[PDB]
């Protein structure tokens, strides 16, 4: 997935809460995401606001030639290779 | 001819730009309908085979515009011109039954079977005024 | 609740109907309904609303006023009024499966209640536009509006009475005992009849098996 | 107000009012079933 | 009692896409209100602005009744003899419905048929009626035959005598049971018929029909 | 039992099953099947 | 005192409402004239009723029709058309906004063929009952049934195994009663003064021939089946074989059937639009009578109070 | 013109009355 | 957009809409020509034993794609649309490749497609020294309104330029000049596109099958290559969209039927739209909600099913 | 006139 | 002839020319296409 | 045959072509589908209703001697649809609704019987409700004398489960299941095509004269 | 898969057929800050909107509603009675209010009763605008304060996105 | 369709002469009218 984390609290029904931005920036993982690098974890129970799943294919893309023509590359992209 | 002219006028009112509410938009002047049917009657005086298309035009006009005494009078005039005296008298009796006074302009045009309403309305042939 | 002033109720189990009547020396008023089989709208608001007919016979006038009215929240709205030449008769009353007079209706649509209900997304009577689809359960106004007396046989009157005239007509008809008290008792009795009759039906079904 | 004769908020309210008939988004009678 | 109408105008639905912008209605709001004005000063009569005849006033009429002019002449264009009761002084009767032939008559024949000689074209003519509508139509007639000085008294017999009578009220509002031409006839394409019949609102707001809209791609981005 | 790939609909790009193409020229072609015996 | 005041107020309101109703259709002194029906049709309306019946008769098979008549620039069986038009028009676009039809008006049409052959009253009296709908000023056929005395007798005898329709038979046992209503006559001006009892003459000829023919004792069931004003009539015609779904029928068959209904048989879209207009006009007329009736009841209550 | 009646005698006398009308017509 | 009649001039709602849509300036800025400072180069999108494809992605500010087929055996090139703002780049491209431009296949006659047809023809013919135009005659309606769209969008230079398809072709009576102009190579396609006969022989056994797919434009024609599984749809089927219907002579129901005309082609058919990114027919069948609605309404039983976009065509 | 007619039809007893 | 909404009957193709031969149409084929089977009672046939 | 005296020759020839096509069609089967064992199928030619009858003998526990035989009947009415609103309103779904009468042993149908109203949708049959006719014990008695109306019962989908289980067993033992519903549907198809052919023939006869 | 099959499930809600110009989910713009706290300024917005919609045109043919119910909005606001308090009012209070206070003609009570009998949710909803002229029309539930127990519309919720009521403060009304 | 009559930056190599004179004040003699008294 690809997701977003915001600094300020917005809630699910209303953004009214008892903790300020200086506390929520830690509670909701904004500072954690700023701090951490590519190979670390991220808590699941904090909200995400732009989660989009990346499209999948059957044949693994690793070790796949890049010199393919653009049209057959699109065909491979969308899981329907030609021939 | 008047039957085509009527459909052209209705098409113009349909595709006009201002489009008032339909009851105000698609109702042509009663004087205009009278003049058009009187042109039809003048044409009927010549052949009287025109009367079938006159029937069709009047059948559409009745249910598209308001059935007024003067349009009924023009219909009676064109019926007489076609030669259907029985039907013209029957329509006049229906006028009388519904308390519709006959149209005096159509009455005058009746006794002038050489003066179509458009020339009468124009400033032509003033001597017959 | 309690019955209105001077009214006697008639109901028999399995009939799914009740009629309550009152005769004044001159005038006689008989109001009849048949509670729907479907689930009824709860009196609290939060399903077929209970709608009944009221025949008001005035021998002096020589006419009978048949008023289609429905009770909501114990109140009433008189959706239709029509006139009949003769006095009240059992053939005129739609008590059994036979209808009253036919080929007469002229009610002017006193009330825009049907229009008002459609802004609050209430489904109403007609669930399917095709009449023959609904016509499977003929002879049932509840599930076949196109032959329903109370639903005008699906016709929308061309006129809508002017409000100052409709309110006056409602007040005039309320003098004979078709008031909100009558509607409240009718709705309560409709719920009671629905419940008890459904219980009897359930008992019969249980007994067979 | 000089060239167009209207203000911006006035034009927005007029747009919302003229598009009222189709802006209405009611609730439809659910449960349509597959036929074909 | 607010009779239901029999027109087939219908607002668009909430299921299908908007399509076929060859014809597309919209609401049409003019600049000012106009109903309060004289019938012939409204929008639909704007083209006859220079044709509308000059207006004469109550003070001029009250002056002219006492101090008449040999050449001027007041003409009553009232038609309903039953509706007209009293006489404005120094006035000749000439009902509006026959002006078309009255002004075509010859000098001898006009006197013959009316009893007062036909005025000269360079003479001052005043026309009065109940509200001024018959006077306006008569003045248009008079102007067609090239009569130089034609006037109408807008506040006519009603203002003179305090009458509250009314002139013709023949408005051509189609009866509700009559279905207009577009919904009935078969003369254009199906989609064009649908788009012509569609209106965006309560069908009494004076909508406008426009042709050939194009998408605002720059606004859409 | 003609296969779809060998049918008239396949040549005319008409779908195998579903609602008919009301605006396709094949459906817009006027049909008089009771007069060929008089015309041919 | 309160009852007297309420009744008098209602009477005054009814008088004012009728005054306004008449004033709306002034047209400068001439009250609105009813819509004019097509050639040869004559319409009759029971006063205080919610329907009107319009009749036409072609003495020749179809050659008497206007379309075959124009041709400008064997003695087949005569035809009788009877169209029953009730006051039922509604907007299906209101109950479900997914339908793009504004008006939907239903009216029935029965065609009967008579001697100048199973269509004659002697041989089964086979007639055709076609329901018609006006949708945004378009006539389409809802159903076509071929009804006959054989079907009428079967419904009373052997719809079921041996004793047909315990439901139809009970409807026959009750059958209500007929209440003659004064008949107002709006007929094509041309025929407005020739014959005033032609529809009664043809109805009597058909009824007597059917009753005196075979299926005599079952004629009452046929009459109820043909009843175009009663709920029992619609249910009986439903028990009968409803015609096939015309959209399911063939394209050319539907085209030819529309041709026959419109041109040959004479019931055209002009007639359909006239039927809708007359449904409107007569409902308008009956509203005046309703206002008069409410005024009458209110004034009587005030007088007795 | 459907009219119900309570006596066979009263029915037949009026039927004879109706015959005179239907005959003289 | 449309002629300013008296009603259009006396309507206040028109001025309100003008102020709101485009701010204090009552006119739209239109779509200008892309500057040479920000123009890409032609890319080679497919290499096949028989034919090859070369195109540019964002040719216009309308975001229209330009494509060209090269036969690789007859050295014949064929432009799909005349949409490139810079046709002389293609002219130099074909001059360097030693090719012969024979035809221009107008899928449909919208402005984004026809804006640069005259420039393409002039430049390519000048380099050649005729070039034909293959188009559906159903779109004379758009051809004769070409000026109106140019005036609306501010492409004034191309406004006063008679289209090459209007110049008395072989299907039209020829001039009778005094004894003291004809386009022979252009072809007009028929709406009765068959899977057997309706095609053009590009040479070397490659047959280009054109398909009549209206709904977005009255005379819309797709192009199909049932040998390399290539589909030039064009303003009909995009990556996640379909053609618009907010246009004159644009019909949602016929657009839906045109969409259904694609129910038999193989899933691995790569569709190159007239705008946007290349996608594949399988992905369009599996992830395109416009098509999903087109089929779900048919399933639930809509008798007259209409689908189409109303906000933007790529 | 209409009221008199309705009296004739007997709709107003 | 008694057609269903969803069910379709597939029929053979006569030749390779499709429903409308794009390559061309011969004289007799054009004669047939011109003299199509219309109901004669409402058709005017005319020559010049 | 000649247009002069038969201007409807176009329609008559079209009807003849339709009859010839409906006959030569190789899909048609002369033999109606075979009904399930024990059922006799009646149908009046020209009607839109057909009936099935069988006799049955229930099992019994506690060995109550002489298990009284029952008569099972099925009434099926051909579904109707109106095409006046076809192009706009979505298609009306296909389904086969029927009524299943059971009465313990000449007595008619709506007098001393239990009727179950069921609908065979394309896939499976579903029971809507159970209507009664006659006097019943309730395990005290209840009278259902109304033949058109009455109390058709609460819709079984929202009826109580204690009753639903008993009803489902009381059906599955009588052998009323989807296999019976599909037969009902295909027999309805055959009966309706026969009625269509009869309708074509009678229309041809009527149009000619 | 030579020809992949489009996904079309057998049962579809009618609301899934609602049109969007680009066949996507319409945006949800949050409401104006004046709705942050339920005060006397905004506590009657649902009443305003319901009365306006009941008084205006209705249906796809724009059938005019003859009775204007807005004229009672000022009286209800002066009474301090918002839509939720109307829903709370029982039959007796409804009679007393319609007769003593509002002076509702029976033809107007008849047109207004469909909105009370349904206990419509009467909460503003977010619809792609700051103005948000959309008020929920779901049937009310006594457990949720006559608000449909669906998304967000629970006890004391007045506006969709802003907050719950503050009945403790609302006691300040009078 | 029906053809429409065709109606009518500036380079530095052009003469940079004024295209046409404008006389608005002399054509319309506007009387002095001010909101303030
Ligand atoms: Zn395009
Ligand atoms: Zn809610």
């Amino acid at each position: 997935v690809s997701g977003r984390v915001y600094r300020r609290f917005y809630g699910d029904r209303n953004r009214v809460s008892a903790h300020s931005t200086m506390r929520w920036q830690h509670i909701g993982g904004w500072k954690l995401l700023k701090r951490i690098r590519r190979g670390s974890l991220f808590p699941h129970n904090v909200p995400l606001y732009a989660v989009t799943k990346h499209a999948q294919i059957d044949f693994p893309n690793t070790l796949l030639d890049t010199k393919h023509s653009t049209v057959e590359q699109t065909a491979m992209q969308y899981n329907d290779p030609m021939s | 001819l008047p039957h085509v002219i009527y459909e052209d006028f209705m098409k113009s009112c349909t595709f006009a730009s201002l489009q008032n509410p339909p009851e105000e938009q698609f109702a042509l002047p009663s004087v205009l309908l009278r003049t058009l049917l009187c042109m039809a009657a003048y044409h009927c005086t010549l052949d009287a085979d025109y009367f079938t298309t006159c029937q069709m035009l009047f059948g559409r006009m009745e249910q598209q515009q308001q059935t007024t005494p003067e349009v009924l009078s023009a219909w009676v005039y064109c019926c007489t011109a076609s030669g259907r005296v029985d039907e013209a008298l029957t329509y006049a009796k229906y006028m009388a039954d519904c308390s519709a006074p006959f149209d005096v302009t159509v009455f005058s045009l009746m006794q002038h079977p050489s003066l179509n309403p458009i020339e009468v309305e124009d400033g032509s042939v003033p001597h017959s005024a | 609740a309690h019955l209105p002033f001077n009214f006697d109720v008639c109901y028999e189990l399995g009939s799914r109907e009740f009629t309550l009547f009152s005769s004044v020396g001159s005038t006689s008023v008989l109001v009849f309904c048949n509670v729907s089989s479907r689930r009824l709208r709860s009196v609290k608001g939060g399903r077929s609303p209970v709608v009944f007919s009221a025949f008001v016979s005035m021998p002096t006038s020589g006419l009978t006023i048949e008023a289609l009215c429905c009770s909501s929240l114990g109140l009433l709205v008189v959706d239709g009024v029509s006139f009949h030449q003769g006095p009240l008769t059992e053939s005129m009353i739609p008590q059994d499966a036979h209808p009253g007079p036919e080929g007469h209706y002229q009610g002017p649509l006193l009330n825009q209640r049907s229009l008002a209900e459609m802004v609050v997304n209430t489904r109403g009577c007609i669930t399917s536009v095709d009449p023959f689809r609904q016509q499977e359960s003929f002879f049932d106004g509840h599930v076949n509006p196109w032959n329903a007396r109370s639903l005008r046989f699906g016709h929308v009157p061309v006129h809508t009475a002017k409000p100052g005239f409709s309110d006056a007509l409602c007040h005039f008809l309320e003098v004979f005992g078709v008031n909100d008290e009558l509607a409240f008792f009718v709705e309560d009795f409709a719920h009671l009849v629905h419940r008890e009759e459904e219980t009897a039906w359930t008992n019969v079904l249980k007994t067979m098996m | 107000m000089t060239v167009h004769g209207t203000s911006l908020p006035s034009t927005y309210r007029m747009h919302k009012d003229i598009n009222k008939a189709q802006r209405n988004d009611r609730k439809l009678s659910g449960n349509r079933f597959k036929v074909l | 009692a607010d009779r239901r109408t029999r027109h087939h105008m219908m607002v668009d639905g909430q299921i299908n896409p908007r399509e076929w912008f060859n014809w597309h209605p919209k609401e049409y709001q003019p600049w000012y209100f106009d109903r309060h004005k004289f019938l012939y000063e409204q929008r639909q009569y704007a083209q006859f602005h220079h044709l509308l005849c000059h207006q004469v006033y109550l003070k001029d009429m009250l002056h002219l009744m006492r101090y008449p002019e040999p050449y001027t002449h007041i003409i009553d264009c009232r038609t309903s003899t039953q509706k007209m009761h009293r006489w404005v002084p120094h006035s000749l009767w000439l009902p509006r419905d026959e002006v078309e032939y009255a002004l075509q008559l010859s000098a001898d024949e006009f006197l013959d048929m009316y009893g007062f000689r036909k005025p000269d074209k360079s003479d001052d003519v005043i026309l009065l009626s109940h509200n001024g509508i018959y006077s306006e139509q008569a003045g248009w007639e008079w102007k067609k035959q090239f009569f130089q000085h034609v006037y109408n008294y807008r506040g006519g017999t009603n203002e003179l005598f305090g009458e509250s009578y009314s002139d013709m009220n023949v408005s051509d509002v189609l009866s509700p049971w009559k279905g207009p031409f577009p919904q009935s006839g078969v003369f254009v394409d199906k989609w064009s018929k649908r788009k012509v019949l569609t209106r965006t609102g309560p069908f009494d707001r004076q909508y406008e029909m426009q042709d050939f809209a194009l998408p605002d791609l720059e606004l859409e981005k | 039992p003609i296969a779809y790939e060998d049918s008239f609909e396949y040549e005319e790009y008409i779908p195998a099953g579903g609602s008919p193409l009301a605006h396709h020229w094949t459906e817009m072609t006027p049909s008089f099947s009771y007069l060929e015996d008089e015309f041919f | 005192v309160s009852l007297r005041t309420i009744a008098e107020s209602l009477g005054a309101a009814a008088a004012a409402e009728l005054r306004a109703e008449v004033e709306r259709d002034t047209r400068d002194g001439v009250a609105a004239i009813p819509p004019l029906p097509p050639l040869g049709w004559r319409v009759r309306h029971p006063s205080g009723s919610n329907y009107f019946v319009m009749t036409r008769t072609l003495k020749n098979g179809v050659q008497s029709a206007e379309l075959n008549n124009r041709r400008y620039r064997l003695s087949r069986a005569d035809v009788h058309l009877t169209v029953f038009a009730p006051f039922r028009v509604y907007d299906p676009s209101l109950h479900d906004p997914t339908v793009d039809i504004c008006e939907w008006s239903s009216f029935d049409l029965v065609v009967q063929k008579t001697v100048p052959l199973s269509c004659t009253p002697q041989d089964g009296a086979l007639s055709m009952y076609v329901c018609l709908a006006s949708v945004n000023s378009e006539m389409r056929i809802r159903s076509i049934q071929l009804l006959s005395m054989k079907e009428a007798q079967a419904l009373v005898e052997h719809a079921c195994f041996g004793n047909g329709e315990p439901l139809f038979l009970e409807l026959l046992r009750r059958r209500g009663r007929r209440r003659p209503l004064v008949e107002r006559r709006f007929d094509d001006p041309r025929l407005r003064y020739e014959e005033v009892a032609q529809p009664q003459q043809v109805a009597d000829e058909a009824a007597v021939a059917c009753s005196s023919s075979c299926y005599g004792p079952y004629y009452p069931a046929f009459e109820m089946l043909m009843d175009s004003c009663g709920s029992a009539g619609e249910y009986s015609r439903a028990l009968c074989y409803g015609g096939p779904y015309v959209s399911e029928l063939s394209r050319e068959l539907c085209d030819a059937l529309l041709d026959y209904i419109k041109g040959d048989l004479g019931v055209s879209d002009q007639l359909c639009e006239y039927v809708c207009q007359m449904q409107f006009f007569l409902e308008q007329e009956e509203y005046m009578t309703w206002l008069g009736q409410v005024q009458h009841v209110a004034n009587a209550v005030s007088r007795t109070a | 013109q459907q009219v119900v009646y309570r006596s066979i005698r009263d029915c037949r006398e009026r039927a004879f009355h109706l015959i005179q009308e239907l005959v003289s017509s | 957009s449309y002629t300013p009649n008296l009603t259009s001039l006396t309507n206040q709602v028109n001025r309100s809409e003008r102020l709101r849509k485009w701010g204090s300036v009552g006119v739209p800025p239109g779509f200008p020509r892309i500057p040479r400072l920000e123009a890409k180069g032609i890319a080679i999108l497919h290499e096949s034993p028989k034919v090859i494809l070369a195109g540019r992605s964002r040719c216009n500010n309308f975001d229209s794609n330009q494509y060209m087929l090269i036969n690789k055996a007859t050295k014949r090139c064929l432009l799909v649309d005349a949409s490139d703002d810079w046709p002389d780049d293609w002219a130099a491209f074909i001059g360097a490749s030693d090719l012969t431009l024979t035809h221009v296949f107008l899928t449909h006659c919208h402005i984004d497609n026809i804006i640069n047809l005259n420039a393409f023809l002039t430049i390519c013919g000048s380099r050649q020294k005729e070039i034909g135009v293959m188009w559906c005659p159903a779109e004379e309606c758009w051809v004769q309104n070409f000026k109106r769209s140019c005036e609306r969008y501010g492409r004034f230079e191309e406004m006063h330029q008679v289209l090459p398809m209007m110049c008395r072709s072989l299907y039209t009576p020829q001039h009778l000049v005094d004894p003291v102009h004809l386009r022979r190579n252009d072809v007009l396609l028929s709406a009765a596109t068959n899977r057997a006969t309706s095609f053009i022989d590009f040479g070397n056994g490659v047959l280009l099958y054109y398909i009549f797919s209206p709904g977005h434009s009255p005379g819309h024609m797709m192009l199909h290559i049932p040998t390399e599984r290539i589909l030039f749809s064009g303003d009909l089927l995009f990556f996640n969209k379909v053609g618009r219907v907010d246009l004159p002579w644009a019909t949602g129901v016929r657009l839906a039927e045109s969409l259904r005309l694609l129910e038999a082609l193989p899933d691995n058919t790569v569709v190159v739209p007239g705008h946007g990114r290349m996608t594949t027919l399988g992905r369009e069948r599996r992830e395109n909600e416009a098509l999903q609605q087109c089929y779900q309404r048919q399933e639930i039983g809509k008798q007259e099913v209409s689908v189409g976009f109303n906000e933007g065509y790529l | 006139d209409k009221i008199e007619k309705w009296k004739a039809e007997g709709l107003l007893p | 002839a008694r057609r269903k909404w969803g069910q379709k009957t597939w029929s053979p193709t006569a030749t390779n020319g499709g429903a409308a031969p794009a390559n061309g149409v011969s004289a007799q084929e054009a004669l047939q296409i011109a003299y199509r089977p219309m109901p004669p009672s409402q058709t005017v046939e005319y020559e010049e | 045959l000649p247009p002069s005296d038969f201007p409807e020759n176009a329609l008559l020839k079209c009807i003849e072509k339709e009859i010839e096509d409906e006959a030569l069609r190789l899909d048609k089967e002369e033999c109606p589908p075979p009904p399930p064992t024990g059922w006799e199928m009646y149908h009046a030619p020209g009607t839109s209703v057909f009936y099935g009858r069988r006799w049955w003998l229930p099992a019994t526990a506690s060995a109550e001697t002489r298990a009284t035989p029952e008569r099972h009947t099925i009434r099926v009415q051909l579904t109707k649809r109106d095409p006046s609103l076809d192009p706009e309103c979505d298609v009306r779904g296909e389904h086969f609704p029927f009524s299943f009468f059971v009465q313990r042993a000449e007595l008619g149908l709506y007098d001393q019987s239990i009727e179950v109203r069921a609908d065979f949708v394309d896939g499976e049959l579903l029971v809507d409700n159970v209507v009664f006719h006659g006097t019943f014990k309730t395990g005290e008695e209840v009278r259902y004398n109304n033949i058109f109306n009455g109390y058709p019962g609460p819709n079984l989908d929202e009826a109580e489960e204690e009753v639903l289980d008993g009803l489902q067993a009381w059906l599955a033992e009588r052998c009323v299941d989807d296999q019976f519903g599909e037969f009902v549907g295909q027999y309805s198809v055959w009966v309706e095509q026969q009625e269509y052919e009869m309708w074509l023939k009678r229309l041809r006869d009527f149009v000619a004269a | 898969c030579k020809v992949s099959k489009v996904p079309t499930r057998s049962v579809i809600p009618a609301d899934a057929l609602r049109y969007h110009p680009r066949y996507s989910v319409p945006r949800k713009m949050v409401l104006s800050n004046t709705f942050n706290v339920v005060g006397e300024n905004n506590r009657y917005t649902s009443l305003k909107l319901i009365l306006e919609k009941l008084s205006g045109h209705v249906g796809r043919r724009q059938y005019k509603m003859l009775c204007n119910l807005e004229k009672h909005y000022d009286k209800l606001k002066d009474e301090g009675i918002d839509w939720h308090e109307l829903k709370w009012l029982s039959r007796e209070e409804l009679i007393v209010l319609f007769d003593k206070v509002l002076h509702l003609t029976r033809t107007e009570r008849a047109a207004l009763l469909p909105a009370i009998e349904a206990k419509v949710c009467g909460v503003l909803r977010q619809t792609d605008s700051r103005h948000s002229t959309v008020v929920c029309m779901n049937r009310g539930n006594a457990n949720h304060g006559w608000r449909c127990g669906r998304n967000g519309h629970t006890n004391d919720v007045y506006f969709e996105g802003k907050a719950k009521a503050n009945t403790a403060a609302l006691q300040l009304c009078r | 369709v029906n053809p429409d009559t065709s109606p009518m930056h500036w380079h530095y190599n052009l003469p940079q002469g004024m295209e046409r004179p404008h006389s608005v004040n002399r054509t319309f003699a506007a009387p002095f009218q001010s909101n303030h008294s």
